[PDB]
């Protein structure tokens, strides 16, 4: 009996340390995972939100100006419509 | 500390020239018994523990002799001998404390996904101070566990809740109904994913004064939150007015590890490169816009 | 000491009544009154008004040896809600129990949508205590309180 | 003999290990969560400063027209 | 007279057509910066929302430390005996 | 002005070489009626001109003959001719109150910028990209009419407009309103435009074509949300008071944004920081428990 | 009649004219404001986040980092009792 | 002619509310919220199914003998609760009317093709 007790539980430390060996591969490697990831959750965030409210704006400029070149554009057929 | 105890607690009897020795002794006899019934059924270890607690109760006013006072004494006692009792009662191996401890860790884990939108809490977390006090119930419910012996506990339970009724009251300036609160506790209770939860909460129920624990300020609390605790574990769509449709969905395709930052990777490239799209778009007509004006000016400005 | 719970349907009062009843917020009230030289003191339990979590009561009430139900006038709903917390009152709760009914928000009763006389009948006929209270100008609020009190040895 | 208590120790370690990483889980699916909900926030403003940019281009893409009819007229 | 009534309707007429422009103008502008107010808005919690999960990370943090240098503290004070 | 369109009629009534002269001199007739009646009263600006209408219509069908088939595009191309010259003249006339109440619909509209759909419960959902994509041009053809001097183009403008509006209806509910496309739009120089129907619309073209549907049901939906009021939306009036107070509040929202904002940088500044002294005062344990116990 | 009429055309226009004068300022400010606050609100908004989803790392590294370097400890003690 | 009213006017001819047959005929709203202002017609119609339907049918055929022209004529649209008998009886107190089917199309080309030869 002891010696198989000694083989089961050769099996359970082997088995067990392949195991962890693994686990503490998947985990250090994960963490560099997220690391380099929230950076570039990061840095692309704001570089693109920069893009956003710096740029979804500089449309409404135009969102008057056309109103303006409207308005004096159909003035100039008036400024016509005398002469 | 279970050095430690022996010393405050001399401390405090002191002052007795003549019941101090009277109840001391009579308690460390079977006291010391409990380490040798370690091993007895541990319904009979809260059994002999609620025992004494009564017994003691009775007999100081039969030889001794005001129930005024009670409440002060309580926690002292059982303080003694929870700092070396923990260990052998905290969460025991032979039931599932362990096992729904970890169940509900999961549990909780899982509930990564929660708005007061759907529970409709009577909270607003955006002013500083109201975050601050949020941030407090968490940081007791927390260091809930950290204590060692019950009291410490309950009071980390009171003072949570109470730094939950303060966050109620800034925030709504009205004070809070049980409307106004449960889905409050829970809103923090489902953010503390709170440690060795289940063990903690039986540990209290089966070790601490049962007055205090009935009369206190500690019992609706404590209470209360059971309550939120176990309806957690027992969650209704139709209690969140959620279709099935929403309550399955964002637990039923989710929770595979780590895809969340992909997908949100991939998104994250296809948005940039849109703004990128529009923005050279509208350049477009930055340019094609105004030789239109300056041209139906100038190309017309002849004759 | 006493055990009393507190039920209803919510802000319908549920929070206003005992509040009146300015520096915390709206806990259990542990409140100490005699109608004689010995003295009873109370224990409150503030229970969900919102209508998902009206389903664990079990426990606020177990231990407990007083209760109160309530009901809006101004919404026969919240009357409803309260003929059914009866119905369960008296079943599952411990039977040991006492209990008391008022119709509230007394104070717009231009308003009024739940009867007198018909809330009366349904609480007369389980043998109830009822006259109907405010909390704006208080009426029976003591008054039906030392009504509460005349019951418990 | 000896084997069981060393098994003990191939054990619990483990067990440790398995807590660091299980913490970087819940943790990176949240972050993630977060993040997620910003970005689908952000798409919705994106495309909507689209919406009113082809509803300009056309506007003035009419408004060609508009002047041409018009001058037509005015000849 | 004509000149005096008629052609003075006209000129507040136009006036009138040209505050109406101006006015939309503005209204327009404005209901934008409303909407941009908007979207900041419902993010900007979600944005509170991290930061003071990654504030109470650190509190309990801090917390199970100041437990780990009185625990090491105890361990050393058992072991300097005899 | 007067020379080119000349031409393009001159050329247009020729091509019968029977009934080409007829319709001109009578036309340049009531025309100097009508630019007669310029500075006559605005109701009675209107009426030889209707008449006109009843009266062309009958004139010619007795007399002339010719079959009617081709004059369902004849009811098109008659009124530009006589809205060009007379834009300047019968376009918000000065005797009206035109110009008024295009400023009370103005002033109303932004007043009620605080309405929602889901209270009118209309059978929409903008969230989709596709349902809003044509809520975007629901909100311009509406709008393009004033652009547009002609009765012909503006009619044009207010049918494709009562068309792109109930597809909202097929993308979100997919079943093939009225007040919710325009409370969100308002629309410009509105009466003397509804009015410029009124007068210069064909009254056929009100009671056969699409338009005159369309026209009709709009017109109810204005002269509805002009005395719009609390029991079309069944809601009560002590809230509804704290809205007439004013919500206009613009810049604020952001003005209420931007503050916060350097507080979270406060609360974050507030953290990376001591994270960084709890590295420090982290190894000095570390090295600490390292250093005196390396002695032995 | 024209005695009664002018003065109240001279005043819808004078009104009016100070009205447009109104919309005018406030519609050129009220923009050059907002212009102003997307950049106040961009440039710190995202020098908050860009901070954030990476200053709230450190915190975690240090959390998952403190369980080997208190195994370190640990197992340094463990060292200690074949010192005896 | 002009008439005036989901299913029903679907099975008999893109848009809900307007269909050319001349046949031109208009279509209510299902909403019982802006129920004034109805009045632009030579011919109408009355509809219901639940006896709410009906009750809505009887005050709205109670708006329109009322408010309008003196001409147009009515039909109304039986589309169980409610006694046939008593809804007939109902209708031959006041003076053409029907029971209709668009599904198998029963009554649909018919209560129309009834409605035309009515109008002078």
């Amino acid at each position: 009996e002891t010696r198989d007790q000694v083989k089961k539980l050769q099996l359970m430390l082997r088995q067990a340390n392949d195991q962890l060996e693994k686990t503490m591969k998947d985990k250090q490697e994960l963490e560099d995972f997220i690391k380099q990831s929230s950076e570039d959750s990061s840095h692309q965030i704001s570089a693109l939100v920069l893009r956003a409210q710096a740029s979804e704006i500089l449309l409404e400029e135009l969102q008057q100006g056309l109103s303006q070149a409207k308005r004096d554009v159909q003035e100039q057929m008036a400024v016509l419509m005398q002469s | 500390e279970t050095d430690r105890v022996s010393k405050e607690f001399i401390e405090f009897l002191k002052t007795f020239h003549k019941t101090g020795q009277e109840i001391y002794k009579q308690t460390k006899l079977f006291l010391e018994g409990m380490h040798y019934k370690r091993d007895l059924s541990i319904e009979e270890q809260s059994e002999c523990a609620q025992d004494f607690y009564h017994n003691v109760a009775e007999r100081m006013q039969t030889r001794g002799k005001p129930p005024e006072r009670v409440e002060k004494i309580m926690d002292q006692i059982e303080k003694y001998i929870m700092t070396r009792l923990y260990k052998y009662v905290f969460c025991p191996e032979t039931t599932d404390d362990e096992k729904k401890d970890l169940a509900i860790q999961k549990r909780i884990r899982a509930l990564r996904w929660v708005t007061p939108q759907m529970l409709c809490v009577p909270v607003n977390e955006d002013i500083p101070e109201v975050s601050d006090m949020v941030v407090k119930a968490i940081t007791d419910i927390i260091e809930m566990d950290s204590k060692r012996v019950p009291r410490d506990k309950l009071a980390c339970i009171t003072k949570c809740s109470k730094h939950i009724f303060n966050a109620i009251k800034i925030t709504k300036n009205e004070p809070a109904s049980a409307d106004d609160f449960l889905p409050t506790l829970i809103y923090i209770v489902l953010k503390g994913n709170p440690p060795r939860l289940q063990s903690n909460i039986q540990y209290i129920t089966r070790f601490c004064n049962p007055s205090r624990l009935m009369t206190g300020e500690d019992g609706y609390y404590f209470t209360n939150l059971c309550c939120a605790v176990a309806f957690i574990e027992k969650l209704d769509a139709q209690s969140l007015n959620l279709s099935q449709e929403d309550f399955d969905r964002y637990m039923s395709g989710q929770t595979s590890p780590r895809k969340q930052m992909y997908k949100n990777l991939d998104l994250l490239s296809q948005l940039n490169e849109r703004q990128e799209r529009i923005m050279n778009e509208a350049k477009k007509l930055e340019k094609d816009l105004i030789d239109w004006t300056d041209g139906i000016a100038r190309e017309v400005q002849d004759i | 000491q006493f055990k009393l719970v507190l039920l209803g349907e919510s802000a319908v009062g549920k929070s206003s009544l005992v509040l009146r009843f300015s520096t915390i917020g709206a806990a259990f009230l542990t409140q100490t009154v005699c109608l004689d030289d010995t003295t009873v003191k109370f224990e409150i339990w503030d229970t969900a008004g919102q209508e998902r979590y009206h389903s664990l009561a079990p426990m606020y009430y177990r231990g407990a040896q007083a209760a109160i139900v309530v009901y809006d006038i101004t919404n026969e709903e919240s009357f409803a809600r309260a003929k059914n917390w009866v119905k369960e009152l008296q079943r599952q709760a411990s039977p040991n129990i006492v209990i008391a009914l008022s119709g509230n928000k007394a104070d717009l009763a231009n308003k009024r949508a739940v009867d007198f006389q018909e809330a009366q009948s349904y609480a007369d006929d389980n043998s109830l205590l009822f006259m109907e209270t405010s909390a704006k100008t208080s009426m029976n609020v003591n008054e039906i309180f030392m009504a509460i009190a005349k019951k418990l040895p």
